[PDB]
DNA sequence: ATTGCATAAGACAACA
DNA sequence: AATGTTGTCTTATGCAAT
DNA sequence: ATTGCATAAGACAACA
DNA sequence: AATGTTGTCTTATGCAAT
């Protein structure tokens, strides 16, 4: 008898277990009676695909900005990470003007080389005139993220937090608890850049610099078991790079390079 | 090999007032030039320069400079001893302590005016564009060739290649014998995909199933 | 324009290429920019009738033809041609800005393209008796089914002719009244239901409706 | 044999209607897939007339990747091949009067003759028509052929010019009925829409399965 | 050689793995040189003990407040949950005056009985003169939480969210999308209370009401394995109630009743 | 209990303006549920019965009078939706409305004594009406009246305090699942179980425990 | 509040206490700066009772620089006069009880009498205290009135004569300078080094330094 | 021999002095670490005089914790024995003449007798003190031994008057002497008894003290 | 077999 | 217009020794 | 042994 | 002053059948 349950749910909106116990019912009638109310299931699947990356060195960069009170009155620092090798370049200025970004990108070019793209948020001196024609004159792409989520550039933000950690540790391990004199600004900047770049981070065997200058990239890797959207797994695919977080996979015929979560991929046979 | 001896001096550049004292760092195994400019001439400012230069290039082994007041002053001396770099001085301009220094000085004093005239700056570049000018000059001096070989200074210095394989690891086998002849490509969770060094045969093998080789 | 097969602007021009038959006949659809040209070396009622009719055969049956006060266009022959064809006629100088000008621009395009085609074949100003129709037809093909300008659809292509999801906003509430236009891999564009303005949104900040 | 693609292959021929006289001769040009035709009804037959008609037709209809005509001294002329090289279209020839690619041409030719005759008897000219209304008769005939459907065919010759995977769902009866296409798929359900009613309804991932 | 590592860390603050790789070092020198910097370890153990509860019915109650736009112009609803059995009583008024709390507590008394304590946050008409004197006249305790974290009342806040869920589901499944007419206010109120109280929630076998009126409480339970803060587990203790979230354990000699997280407790033998 | 109910409306003058006093009395327990109403309607009865259902539960019948609001369609299809069988009665009959009249008398006496003991004679403040309602309900539901050995609550709910978990069987080493055991606590992975005779607690795997009957 | 230090200016007088009978008289030394007390016991007015008083007070609380008094007969007596001549401290007169000479010893006498009364009622002696409990009840009275601060001040009259933790703020930072006093089960209280004030904070909202 | 801290250890004895007849039965009491000597006269050995003396000492020195005394029928009397618990003060009584604990008090008695002598024959009351002079002469001698000198010191006497766990150091040995105040899941907050300093040591580097 | 170890797997946080 | 990331920490697990 | 089932375990969210 | 909670969902796992 499922229609006492029909009336009970429609008038009362009960959970399936109490419906089953309150009308002498079993699995099916309960489950696809409690589906039938659209109000009982509104949110509970929010799609989430999460994947920015670049494949080889000097392909894709990122950029954000930092307010650092210890560096007054030049507190504004620009950050730039190379997504392929996680090398960081940080510069110091007074304002967030386009000229500061000019100088910062020039120094990053002098240090790391010339990239192809720079993903980012839409700063006020950033989609500005001068920056845009100067970038066109230099001749590299420029792909702003969605205007309002400071999350599509998650790499530069994460390296931003890491740089702030390192800079504060160095500053207040050096006897400066609140702020820094004008003399030790270059000290802190150079030490932060040297510590992060030339020395490995976490568990990885490879240093950021000798990732950036002697990179390893595979041409044809192993097979994997992955998604199609069709609901669950297919095989007949290969993986290029499988980071701790998220991975890149390649077709066998279409020859696509698509960034998918590591949940999305698992080993073949 | 690379990164064995460094060099350094100053250079008076009136083209960049009021910051009229410009410092140059020159490697000798690869000639990867690094420059920076500072308004005054004291100990802390040039030490700022050395910090930036070592940040860009890395830790040298020795630095041959002049007999200047600050190059051997106390602060610099214990600072370098803390870093661990064998300082060396000499005659102020001797062909052994400033051999490549003056060559790179000529190169930079050429490039500065070349680019200043390229963007149209004769008397003195404004106090806002010296940074980008110096960055562009260093980019054209380091990544670009001025010699006549097939190796840029970056090609000499960092030994840039493009690998295809990582470290080799020794898989063990189901009977209990470890086996080299295999190299790792992907550290997937739980399973490593290791390639046969002979037949280019990759295989998904578990984590504890493999150990590093040598 | 709004839709093709509606307004036709037929004018005549002189090209010294096809001399002595140097007069030309061309129709222009302002809504589609499609062009029909038929050789006619004598501006007459018969010539304009024949060109009009070949244009109808090429493009389609119109609803109005816009020309000027040329005495060969309102003649009893032309009047009855339009009457038996069930379309409209409006006169002019011509020389209006918004209307009766795209035809002149198309005439400039026609003369330039016939000239470049002829010089690509090896003819400077005079073209043989076996080449004038050839060149005009080549120019027609080059202009019609090859896109000119900066659009995505060729001029002939300028001739005749989701599910709701709730999204979270700055205060954190979920608002209905949106739909998915395009859906990629980690992003989607959402259009409103009433204002119909499209904004882009992360895939994680959208959940379905019903 | 019509599922090759529109604006691909064009068949042309000369049929002499008894009405276009004394500018009697006529050239045809048809497309196999699109069923779209356009003509000019000249007063002479020659390679120059051939190419004038051809380059009016290609302007009218589209860009074929091949245009076919029967072998003869009226289509292999060298000026015609120079025009071809100016457009770069591959070519081949066959028997003059075979069933390889000309049966549909002659069918359309008889269609043209009958439509032209009925139009002429509608206007009031039984055998011959003056040199001023030939074009208007051609215009009406061409519009009737292209814009409107010929016979019972739903697809007009216009509709064959420039024109989610199938899935089956589960009903409470369990019927694996077809007629659904996913739009924005999810990992717990799908966004399917019917192919005729075109209504959107999110259905569970545990009730859908592929169609072929 | 650990002194290159000592100088390197003190001047540069390196992660332990890069120190081990950069000076040919191993486990111990690496680890207990990397702790020596106080800046490398500042936060990374934040104490978190999480345990409100009452043991038997009508022992401890909770209270919060609700803004419900659908119930305008009487949008202010009070909430009260009996922590032992999770029974809910909610009332409706116009303002957050003390008289509303008077009436709400009076109705809750009439429905559930008389409790002993009412834990809570410090509302403006709540530590007030009239409320305190009236509570003293009735003769039950009153234990405010920490002034500013609305989290010590997590039970009433959670039942608050659940009540809002149920009330909205019923309202906008009844054909009212925005707000409720004055006629259906009692409809929604009494319907929410009946649905929540007399029908079980989640997976439990027991209804809240017949938890409240026919409760089960053990007098001497099983032995378990638990925290003394000394660092890790001992045994010789007994558990009274072990909820899915958190549990109550009792000594064998001291006879204490303490609320500890289920992390702290695990089965004996 | 929860088998037959009752209802009526009796005017209260001091309750101005909301002066109509709904009453509902169970038979097997004699509990009382009361709320205020500005004026009697065919929706006020539904409101009051929803409140009474929330407080007590769902009855199996109702015995009211033949009043205008108790007979109109609204309440009829309300009780049809819920599953409560309406049954009217003569407005004043003793086979029906007798104990509800006794409850009316009890409630009026209780309201009078409470209002006088709280400092009021003829007009209770508007903000203090539901206060006295809840006090009357609490006093008449949780306290014995006259010579009753129990209060309405004890008869209504049977408030016993059991101390042993539900009967459950455990996978004995021979593969069978012997009954006569009782769970006490459901920890992590394990569920401590006693024996109904030996009174010994033994932690057992969760995969091997399933209920009795 | 005179700015002079302790041991400088004294004030003295007697009192009649029938509670301590038949030893019915007492006297206390007080200082205008420290207001500290020393007590004796007697049953009659003599020039030697004041000498007992002076010896006890100068032994307990050091030497006075100067003493201000009244015009009592035995204060000028020969014995105490020779005593003072040996001491080295001056003796002064006045009008017996004005606002300049007798500063606070009167209120000291009143406070001592009421304190001994409240102590006698605390241990249960209403009418009078016998010659045995005198020293004990006294000693309790002096200890309470000297060893403990009375009134309000930055230092007690005898003075006159938590690991660091970081707490959260709603802005979201971690303020430094807080010491935990009591560590509850899941709560805490913190006192700031500068503002020396206690605020209660949960355990999941606190992390320490170093 | 020099103590550890004031107001934590005490030591007493009994003395008789013939010149104070009849009330010649004193009850001497001295501190150890602070070396404060205080006395009080009486004329019989009894619980009443002992309790009076101890209650006077309580507030002339400070509230006591545990006083080490000698054998007798007065310290161990029911009144005094329960009095010790009433004030929460303990007993570690020794031999009537034990050298480890009463040599100091006997030397203090010799000092007291010698001072009383020298000062008494200074004033001119040679052999025995009358009734009205005993208090002042006792005051005189204690005054001679309050705040001038004790006899040898450059630092005079009245000028001076969590569960244990082992931890770990880089040395590798587990040092004791640390008590935890606040606990955490990754470290602790230990404090040494001597240096009374609080330091957060990680939980890996501790183990229980016995 | 029990304790300790060497490593892998999983969880938390915060950046205008 | 165009999508989270990963260093640091904790816990669990398996090998190696005793 | 492979598919489906019946249940247990773990993860997310939001309440001024 | 006085400490997260828990319904709902997802995934993983094991029994039972075929
Ligand atoms: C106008 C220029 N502009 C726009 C705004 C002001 N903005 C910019 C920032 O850099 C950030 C930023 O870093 N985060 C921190 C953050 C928060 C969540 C994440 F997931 C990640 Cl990766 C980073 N937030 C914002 C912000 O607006 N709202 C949270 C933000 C910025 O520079
Ligand atoms: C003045 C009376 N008063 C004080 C403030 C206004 N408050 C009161 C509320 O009821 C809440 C409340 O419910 N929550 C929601 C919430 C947030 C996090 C949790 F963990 C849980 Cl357990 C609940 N937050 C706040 C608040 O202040 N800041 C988040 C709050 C309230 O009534
Ligand atoms: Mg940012
Ligand atoms: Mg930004
Ligand atoms: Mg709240
Ligand atoms: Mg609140
Ligand atoms: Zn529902
Ligand atoms: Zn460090």
């Amino acid at each position: 008898p499922l229609r006492e349950a029909k009336d009970l749910h429609t008038a009362l909106h009960i959970g399936p277990r109490a419906l089953s116990k309150a009308c002498n019912i079993s699995m099916q009638q309960a489950r696809e009676v409690v589906q039938t109310c659209p109000h009982c299931n509104s949110a509970p699947a929010l799609e989430a695909g999460v994947n920015p990356r670049g494949l080889g060195p000097l392909q894709i960069w990122q950029t954000d900005f930092t307010l650092e009170p210890r560096m007054a009155p030049r507190s504004w620092l620009a950050v730039t990470v190379d997504t392929a090798s996680s090398a960081i370049v940080v510069t110091q200025h007074g304002r967030v003007t386009s000229v500061a970004v000019q100088h910062h990108w020039a120094t990053a070019i002098a240090v790391l080389g010339r990239p192809k793209a720079i993903k980012t948020d839409n700063g006020s001196c950033f989609t500005s005139k001068s920056t845009r024609e100067w970038l066109a004159r230099w001749g590299i792409a420029h792909t702003t993220g969605i205007p309002g989520n400071s999350q599509g550039q998650a790499m530069v933000e994460r390296a931003n937090r890491l740089l702030k950690d390192k800079i504060r540790v160095l500053a207040e391990g050096d006897g400066f608890m609140k702020r820094i004199p004008t003399s030790k600004q270059g000290e802190l900047l150079a030490k932060a850049m040297y510590a992060l770049n030339h020395f490995e981070r976490g568990e990885n065997t490879k240093t950021p610099i000798q990732k950036h200058w002697r990179p390893t990239v595979l041409t044809e890797g192993p097979p994997v078991k992955i998604r199609i959207e069709t609901g669950e797994w297919e095989k007949g695919w290969n993986v290029l790079v499988w980071g701790r977080g998220y991975a890149a996979v390649k077709n066998r015929d279409t020859d696509k390079v698509i960034w998918v979560p590591s949940r999305k991929v698992k080993p073949d046979i | 090999g690379p990164l064995q001896i460094w060099q350094t001096d100053f250079t008076l550049e009136p083209r960049m007032a009021p910051r009229s004292w410009l410092a140059v760092t020159v490697d000798t195994a690869s000639s990867a030039i690094v420059v920076t400019q500072h308004g005054r001439v004291t100990s802390v400012a040039v030490q700022h320069h050395w910090a930036t230069a070592i940040a860009v290039l890395g830790r040298p082994k020795a630095i041959k400079t002049d007999n200047g007041s600050c190059f051997t002053s106390k602060s610099t001396r214990e600072w370098l001893a803390r870093w661990g770099i064998a300082h060396t001085t000499g005659i102020p301009g001797n062909s052994q302590g400033q051999a490549m220094v003056e060559r790179a000085n000529r190169l930079l004093k050429d490039k500065i005016r070349v680019l200043a005239e390229g963007d149209g700056f004769m008397k003195r570049i404004p106090t806002s564009k010296q940074g980008e000018l110096l960055a562009k000059a260093m980019y054209a001096l380091n990544h670009f060739e001025r010699g006549e070989n097939t190796k840029t200074p970056i090609q000499k210095h960092w030994r840039p290649t493009v690998l295809t394989e990582g470290p080799p690891v020794k898989i063990r086998i189901e009977t209990g014998e470890w086996e080299k002849g295999w190299n790792v490509l992907v550290w997937g969770r739980g399973y490593a995909a290791v390639k046969n060094r002979d037949t280019d045969k990759v295989i998904w093998v578990p984590s504890r199933k493999v150990k590093p080789d040598i």
